[PDB]
């Protein structure tokens, strides 16, 4: 368990210095991308029956 | 993240009384079942006892049946196990193990060597 | 054009469907069995009679094909790979004979598993002579590991056994009753247990498995018609 | 005739057909 | 005497991570989302029902062209269906009867399979000589195979059940890069849109992001209470959703290093078996053990529709590349298409 | 016509039999010859009675006629005459008993097809419930509805009207020919399911798969042979208008194997019952609790196997006991289709779950 301790602590150290942006702008990007491609979602907006292959 | 830490355990004379308490965190204590696991030095893993949800069904193994008392409550999110009638043959490391699934009773892989939800554990040893 | 493509697809569908019907006729004629148990239980002796993940054992008796699928190579955690054996006819369980408490807990976990409620299990109490020698020598004891043995009474109502130490008969029936108490504690009538006392050189194990499978199939057929 | 229970349905149809729509036989007087 | 200071360093680093996550968190995603209009009530019916499988279906993968899909079931059979005409294009008799996963190559030339044999097998379909056989068999894993995905025609990523992930390469048979660090069985994995990142949800209630090029983890998210059964990347590639056995769906962010929202309801407690996203990512289609699939609004965490058309529990589902339709597979050997 | 001549022929045939009885017989009153049945010697007995001769449709084999020697002289004609007023057998009291039974058959049969027309629809609509067992039930439900359909139309179209039978139409014979075969077809199908029950329980239980091409031949093809044999032997020997007669023994040809098949079905039920009680001995289930469900399993198997035709085979002569046997046998026969449908379709477990699950989806869609 002593070696696993060192490997875990070094893995956590590698995760300690990673960059983290504010949650607000991340959420902004997540819903901006969602609203940008809202038209291209057949499950969201129904496509006409003639166009769809599964009729 | 689940984090089960243990308390108590020390060098005491045989036949004494101790107390081990686990303060659950990172998850909801009421839904899950809880089991106790002992690690006898120089031997494999062993199962101690389990208590069902809300303290409904309580069972112990044969070696500790009629001796040990386990008690849990959902409000404090804590797990206790009474220590009494200590003998040198009971020297083992005790861990707080969580049930894999909520609202379920099978509760597999408690005895598995590598368990992610198992507590760190504290050494309990009786000597003179 | 699309006429020829559609025709070719139709004929390919027909051929694949015919092959699937043939494989369905073949598949429904065999019964899948899962061999499970703890280490040092003597199951390897039965396996050798006849690394990878699953060892296949194709054996037949009385013109009935049986497919036994030992799962030894997979890791100890069995919560995620035990859900696959929910369509098997029966699960063969081998008990090494506190090694008994671990087997009891594993059986309890298997019995009340949500996806394992339909399947029935076959109990095999392997290493009977080991229990006999252990109880005759007196070096070890069961009272410390089980504070109920002394008060337990041998079920003389039904214990047809050849001549042997009566203490070991009490021990065997005590283990059987301990298993049965967990088996029938939360049973809902959808799966049952079939305990059997066997040694490491018993050639009648296949016959016992055949009889247990016949009983399971008969019970399932009776339940399908609401008779049971 | 048939005295089995399977002929019960046929028996009722035959009995009703004759009774509902016949000639009636005089039991006594000139008749023996 | 070196154990205690290792433990103190680990807990200090964990506290530092908690403080950093708290500092970068100011407002939840729900607060910034309430201003947009809801999706409203939606309903999709079973357009096509696919029958012919003998045993329960565990996994499936839609094709790149949205024309063919492959399903794996416990009868030792691999079937390549035609979605539009419900025609069985191929029927590969598997040599292993306990296959747990399957994959479709982006080019459609190869397929993958894995189960309780620790061996991943690749089968060739473009060859036309009256025979379809396994091209390469990948051996070396200790735990059972759970899920495999195709990177290219010469690279495949497999997640076994021994807490390890290996990057294989076909036509050689040996492991190129091995990913280690998990403590529980890796149940499912998904590939990022750029084919450079991939996550893996193990049985330790955490999702760990790995790098294929160098071969070590980047970030760990945790945030769950039970084993993660499924995982799927967001279409943008900067987020993903996970499904566990405690009846909760959680969406994480690759940049915030923390969870964003939790999807759940009080009346239902069933382990999620599959998680998938639509084209825009607005709908979170997640399977459940209560014999039906629920559609969740990812942005608002509000249920939009219920898909109840399976007699048995849903074990596999996935939205096609163009998002035309979604197909879910249950344990009743029936495959259905929803649109 | 022909049936009237048969009664006259029987009157002439009884005279020859009466002559043999008088020759064989060597303070008894002299044995005189009566119109219908010659009376034996009674030593100045008063109100001595014998069974009704019943050569006429008016007469029945239940009543008895009596007189007193020193033989009864009719006051009107001042001549010997025997009291036959008790053999009319068409009093309104007994007609009312059959009147209730007639409407009981219509009510039971009409309700039987009601419960069965939608029971069959459920099995064919839900493909998930389909199985090897279901296919036999689908055929059994199919032959139950049509057989009940013929019974309803037979009692209201050809029975009430006497003008249809007098004209002697060929089509009427065909209608009864179809009725005879289809009615036996329903009863022969009980043995087909009885063999299936004996196949999946006690003997050859492991081999679940079995070809149904033999079951279809016995279910439908086999009943054609006795009906064809009965049809040809009736025309040559006893050809009555529309072939609706029951006073002939030739009906045993079609009703022989039908009774024989149900006799074999009785043995199959006993074998299944003995297996059921045997399985519980190993389970060690409570002695007082297994009795109630053991008869319950037998009770639900009676409508499916047609056991009631073997347990109560013959009508009793006693009026009160005969009244009971007519009320209960007709109730079980006419309501048999309803009993089968309500047990294997309206009481089955996985049928109930599918219906509830399907209804839950429908209310979600709407």
């Amino acid at each position: 368990s002593i070696a696993q301790a060192r490997k875990l602590v070094e893995q956590l150290k590698m995760e300690a210095n990673i960059d983290r942006i504010k949650v607000s702008k991340a959420a902004a990007d997540l819903m901006a991308y969602c609203e940008a491609h809202a038209k291209e979602d057949p499950l969201l907006t129904p496509v006409p029956a003639s166009e769809n292959p599964f009729r | 993240q689940v984090q089960l830490q243990e308390s108590g355990g020390g060098l005491v004379q045989p036949g004494g009384s101790l107390r081990l308490s686990c303060a659950a965190s990172g998850f909801t204590f009421s839904n899950y079942k809880m089991n106790w696991v002992r690690q006898a030095p120089g031997k494999g893993l062993e199962w101690v006892s389990d208590i069902s949800q809300s303290g409904a069904s309580i069972s112990y193994t044969g070696s500790v049946k009629g001796r040990f008392t386990i008690s849990r409550d959902n409000a404090k999110n804590t797990l206790y196990l009474q220590m009494n009638s200590l003998k040198p043959e009971d020297t083992a490391v005790y861990y707080c193990a969580r049930c894999p699934a909520p609202f379920t009773r099978d509760c597999f892989d408690v005895t598995s060597t590598t368990y992610a939800y198992r507590g760190q554990g504290t050494q309990v040893t009786v000597s003179s | 054009d699309q006429r020829n493509e559609e025709k070719a697809q139709r004929e390919a569908n027909k051929k694949i469907e015919k092959q699937l019907q043939k494989d369905k006729q073949v598949y429904r004629a065999t019964h899948r069995l899962l061999l499970l148990g703890a280490g040092e239980s003597g199951k390897n002796t039965i396996v050798k009679q006849m690394t990878s993940g699953i060892f296949e054992t194709k054996f037949q008796v009385d013109k009935v094909n049986f497919h036994m699928f030992d799962v030894g190579a997979q890791r100890d955690e069995r919560r995620k790979w035990i859900q696959c054996f929910n369509d098997v006819t029966a699960i063969i369980f081998v008990v090494a004979s506190n090694r008994l408490q671990a087997a009891l807990k594993l059986f309890d976990s298997i019995w009340n598993n949500k996806w394992l409620r339909d399947t029935s299990v076959i109990l095999f109490l392997n290493k009977q002579d080991l229990l006999a020698e252990k109880v005759l020598a007196g070096k070890s004891k069961i009272e410390d590991y089980f504070p109920e043995f002394a008060r337990y009474t041998t079920p003389e109502d039904a214990t047809p056994e050849p001549g042997e130490d009566p203490r070991v008969t009490r021990a065997k029936y005590f283990i059987r009753d301990e298993f049965l108490r967990i088996s029938t504690a939360s049973g809902d009538g959808r799966h049952y247990c079939y305990p059997h006392f066997t040694c490491s050189v018993d050639t009648e194990n296949i016959r016992r498995v055949f009889n247990d499978c016949r009983d399971i199939i008969q019970r399932m057929h009776l339940r399908q018609y609401e008779l049971l | 005739k048939c005295n089995t229970a399977t002929c019960a349905t046929q028996r009722l149809a035959e009995f009703l057909r004759h009774s509902s729509n016949n000639p009636p036989t005089n039991v006594g007087s000139n008749t023996p | 005497s070196e154990l205690d200071q290792l433990r103190q360093e680990a807990e200090q680093l964990k506290n530092q991570i908690r403080d950093a996550r708290k500092a970068c968190a100011d407002a939840t995603l729900s607060q910034i989302t309430n201003n947009i209009d809801p999706v409203g009530r939606i309903q999709m019916r079973t357009r096509r029902t696919l029958r012919g499988h003998l045993a329960k279906i565990y996994a499936m993968h839609w094709g790149t062209d949205s024309r063919l899909l492959v399903s794996a079931s416990q009868d030792g059979k691999l079937i390549i269906w035609d979605s539009y005409t419900t025609n069985k294009v191929h029927a590969i008799p598997l040599r292993s009867s306990w296959v747990m996963t399957c994959a479709y190559a982006p080019s459609g030339n190869y397929v993958a399979c894995g189960g309780l044999d620790n061996i991943c097998s690749i089968y060739n379909l473009k060859t036309r000589e009256g025979n379809v056989r396994v091209s390469r068999e990948l051996a070396g894993h200790t735990g059972y195979l759970s899920c495999c995905r195709f990177l290219d025609d010469n690279q495949i990523v497999t997640s076994s059940g021994d807490t390890t992930c290996a990057l294989w390469d076909i036509e050689t048979g040996q492991q190129t890069t091995t990913f280690t660090g998990h403590t529980g069985d890796v149940m499912s994995l998904s590939l990022a849109p750029d084919t450079r990142l991939f996550v893996s949800g193990a049985c330790d209630a955490s999702a760990k992001l790995w790098d294929v090029r160098e071969g070590m983890c980047r970030q760990t998210f945790t945030g769950h209470e039970s084993d993660i059964n499924a995982i799927c990347f967001f279409p943008n590639g900067n987020a993903f959703a996970t499904g566990s056995d405690d009846a909760t769906c959680r969406l994480f962010d690759l940049r915030a290093d923390q969870e964003l929202m939790t999807y759940s309801h009080d009346n239902i407690i069933c382990g999620i078996t599959s998680v998938s996203f639509s084209k825009s990512g607005r709908l979170l289609l997640a399977g459940y053990d209560d014999f039906n699939c629920n559609v969740w609004d990812a942005l608002k965490a509000d249920r939009a529709g219920v898909l109840a058309g399976h007699d048995n529990r849903v074990s596999c589902l996935g939205v096609t590349d163009d998002g035309m339709a979604v197909a879910t597979g249950s344990w009743d050997s029936f495959l259905k298409i929803w649109n | 016509p022909f049936l009237y001549v048969v009664g006259r022929k029987k009157m002439m045939d009884a005279q020859y039999k009466c002559y043999d009885r008088m020759q064989q017989l060597p303070p008894y009153c002299n044995r005189t010859w009566d119109g219908w049945l010659c009376w034996d010697d009674t030593p100045a007995g008063v109100l001595s009675y014998q069974f009704c001769p019943d050569y006429f449709p008016d007469f029945d084999p239940s009543e008895k006629v009596t007189k007193y020697c020193d033989w009864f002289k009719h006051p009107e004609n001042n001549r010997t005459w025997s009291n036959y007023t008790m053999c009319n057998a068409f009093t309104p009291e007994k007609l009312k008993n059959a009147y209730v039974l007639y409407y009981l058959a219509i009510v039971g049969h009409s309700l039987s097809i009601f419960t069965l027309v939608i029971s069959l629809g459920i099995f064919v609509f839900f493909r998930s419930l389909g199985c090897q067992r279901v296919t036999l039930h689908k055929n059994m439900f199919l032959t139950y509805i049509l057989n009940s359909m013929i019974i309803i139309i037979h009692l209201v179209e050809v029975v009430p009207n006497g003008e249809l039978v007098r004209r002697d139409p060929v089509s009427c014979k065909i209608l009864h020919f179809f009725h005879q075969y289809m009615m036996a077809c329903n009863y022969f199908w009980m043995l087909c399911e009885g063999i299936y029950l004996h196949t999946l329980i006690v003997v050859a239980v492991f081999t679940e798969k079995q070809r149904l091409r033999w079951y279809y031949l016995l279910g439908w093809g086999f009943p054609l042979v006795p009906t064809t044999i009965h049809a040809i032997t009736r025309a040559v020997y006893f050809n009555d208008n529309c072939w609706l007669s029951v006073e002939t023994h030739l009906l045993y040809i079609i009703h022989g194997p039908v009774m024989a098949a149900l006799v074999v079905n009785f043995f199959f039920l006993l074998n299944i019952v003995r297996v059921l009680v045997t399985k519980m001995r190993e389970t060690h289930e409570a002695e007082s609790h297994m009795y109630l469900k053991a008869v319950k399993a037998t009770m639900i198997l009676v409508p499916l196997l047609g056991i009631q035709f073997v347990v109560f085979p013959w009508r009793p002569s006693n009026k009160m006991l005969g009244k009971i046997y007519d009320y209960v046998m007709h109730s079980l026969i006419h309501f048999q289709g309803f009993f089968v449908a309500t047990i294997y379709c309206f009481c089955n477990n996985e049928v109930q779950t599918t219906v509830k699950r399907q209804w839950a989806q429908f209310k979600i869609q709407w």
